[PDB]
RNA sequence: CCGAUAACGAACGAGACUCUGGCAUGCUAACUAGUUACGCGACCCCCGAGCGGUCGGCGUCCCCCAACUUCUUAGAGGGACAAGUGGCGUUCAGCCACCCGAGAUUGAGCAAUAACAGGUCUGUGAUGCCCUUAGAUGUCCGGGGCUGCACGCGCGCUACACUGACUGGCUCAGCGUGUGCCUACCCUACGCCGGCAGGCGCGGGUAACCCGUUGAACCCCAUUCGUGAUGGGGAUCGGGGAUUGCAAUUAUUCCCCAUGAACGAGGAAUUCCCAGUAAGUGCGGGUCAUAAGCUUGCGUUGAUUAAGUCCCUGCCCUUUGUACACACCGCC
């Protein structure tokens, strides 16, 4: 126990993983050793405590987004936002289901009665409304 | 007629209790019937898996 | 370490700046 | 094959209830020369449990201030105690001991501070480990008030304490005071 | 620390840091450290070994006349990160267990804002005020006192015994000190005398060079004692002998022979303590002309119990109530 690690390694450890992802790695005796060139680092203990969470965090961003930002993960966001458009919209449905209250506002719009309009039959009931209070 | 010293064996330990955390409730199976199981409270470190005596069959059962 | 001392604070860590040394080209190889 | 002592083989002897059996450690691995192998026992929980009976038993025996270091002297002291009990018996003094100590770990307790109910309070079970622990202290206890005044030595205090308590005569310290132990938890029920 | 977020960005403290301990047959080195090997020896075996066994005996930086750094010393570095595996966890921060490893919580030092009518004017040629300043409260000298005892309390030492005491044999340390500005007073080997404390000559050491390979105690192995206030305990007290000093009476200390008192494990209460720890056990340093039952350190032997709780004693954070704010030892 009493094991966590303060901002001093943390922030460190972040920086250093934006700044040079492509060097780092996943063994903690290489990361040991690019952490004495990238950065400069007054102890030994401070130096192999960073390394260590370099490596975690690395294992962490191989899977997922860490707040820890990287180049291939925000090109792969960039790209999976800006794409994956389908090759047939999903609002050129050729039948939409309309409520009849629904329609007669189209009437006035005096945009009604398209094709493109299925005048469906209204709900009966009125049951919506949860129950009041408990139960 | 008295009932015998039988054998119980811990499968889960429930926490300390006992005001000075001198006591742990650990649940019990008996060896005899394994779906039959109970909770002491008992005194000594004890870890999951071992075998303890009783020396009477139903002494408590509370949850805390 | 004439204004002052010469050590950083141990807890101080600076961390270098890099260059691009990106290199999306094709592979050549320089003849020298 | 290791002979504890030289003699007195460890793989004859047969633990008797299986509540006791992961904690009474004689056979296989706890098989060694000498009850004096200092090993960082105490580092964790349930380590001690890993320790030969009869180191324990040495640990145990050197108390009150006055002999507290000296732990060849209690090897000494365990050596010949074995030696007399196997001399009365004729059977394994490290069946004995074992006995012994399964027949002196007492089964119930009394606990909790509530206004003192009873005796003590609310009775308690004990673990496996504990009844190892009380076992040995009540041993050691009896054997050293046995020898204390009287010309009787340690070693023949230790060895009839130790072989009455594996006969279960009610003669021996450790008998009584389990007894008296399980009579004020059963009050205290 | 992760995260939620009318907060964002910081600063101190914690941590980080320094010293110490544990591992490096890896590097650098060693006559003020050694180890091996070889040559001279000395003793045993000699049937017969003989490259036999022992030597803290002498040599091979007494410079051409051996090597090496494992042991010792001490520098540069390395090494351990919750790093690897399994499980728990928002799968975050982390937690548990296990493998490999010397090491998976080694001990210390330093240590925030604010404060206390806490202690020191008897540390200071630190100091304000006040007092005294020649029949002195200055300073010096002589003597006495600081020790004085119907009694109460605190820190400790020795014990109450046979897991012991006495007698003998054997056997193992690490800290660290050591000849003086003034200033006079060091640590001591070896030989002789004495029963002892000591005394008398000769050295060595300003020091990894000499004490010193610190032949420590406990422990270990043999002897006597035999459950008794006994060979347990050594208080009290008589006589004698030395040492320091200018001076030993109100005994400075040490030695010898006599006396062997309470004390047979201690009420209510109450202290300290989690691993090389408690405790047993000695040895250094400080004080020291003479000196430790004190203290500060060091080694040696070396455990029981526990890996929890808020019950007592308190502490921190949040909510809460307050007629308190000299703050509940309050107020009324
Ligand atoms: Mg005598």
């Amino acid at each position: 126990m009493g094991r966590v690690r303060t901002k001093t390694v943390k922030k460190a450890a972040r920086v250093i993983i934006e700044k040079y992802y492509t060097r780092l790695g996943n063994d903690f005796h290489t990361n040991k050793r690019v952490c004495e060139e990238i950065a400069i680092i007054p102890s030994k203990k401070l130096r192999n405590k960073i390394a260590g969470y370099v490596t975690h965090l690395m294992k962490r961003i191989q899977r997922g987004p860490v707040r820890g930002i990287s180049i291939k993960l925000q090109e792969e966001e960039r790209e999976r936002r800006d794409n994956y458009v389908p090759e047939v919209s999903a609002l050129d449905q050729e039948i939409i289901e309309v409520d009849p209250d629904t329609k007669e506002m189209l009437k006035l719009l005096d945009f009604g009665s398209l094709s493109n309009l299925q005048v469906t039959q209204p709900t009966v009931g009125m049951n919506f409304k949860t129950p009041r209070g408990p139960v | 007629r008295v009932q015998p010293i039988k054998l119980a064996r811990v499968t889960k330990v429930l926490g300390r209790t006992g005001s000075q955390g001198q006591c742990t409730q650990v649940r019990v199976e008996f060896m005899d019937d394994t779906s039959r199981s109970i909770i002491r409270n008992v005194k000594g470190p004890v870890r999951e898996g071992d075998v303890l005596t009783l020396l009477e069959s139903e002494r408590e059962a509370r949850r805390l | 370490g004439k204004i002052g001392p010469k050590k950083p604070l141990p807890d101080h860590v600076s961390i270098v700046e890099p260059k691009d040394e990106i290199l999306p080209t094709t592979p050549i190889s320089e003849q020298k | 094959d290791i002979k504890l002592f030289g003699k007195w083989s460890t793989d004859d002897v047969q633990i008797n209830d299986i509540s006791l059996q992961d904690y009474i450690a004689v056979k296989e691995k706890y098989a060694k020369y000498l009850p004096h192998s200092a090993g960082r026992y105490a580092a964790k929980r349930f380590r001690k449990a890993q320790c030969p009976i009869v180191e324990r038993l040495t640990n145990s025996m050197m108390m009150h201030g006055r002999n507290n270091g000296k732990k060849l002297m209690t090897v000494r002291i365990v050596k010949h105690a074995f030696e007399i009990i196997h001399l009365l018996t004729g059977e394994n003094p490290l069946q004995v001991l074992v006995n012994a100590i399964i027949n002196s770990g007492p089964r119930e307790d009394s606990t909790r501070i509530g206004r003192a109910g009873t005796v003590r309070r609310q009775a308690v079970d004990v673990s496996p480990l504990r009844r190892v622990n009380q076992a040995i202290w009540l041993l050691c206890t009896g054997a050293r008030e046995a020898a204390f005044r009287n010309i009787k030595t340690i070693a023949e205090c230790l060895a009839d304490e130790l072989i009455n308590a594996a006969k279960g005569s009610s003669n021996s310290y450790a008998i009584k005071k389990k007894d008296e132990l399980e009579r004020v938890a059963k009050s205290n029920r």
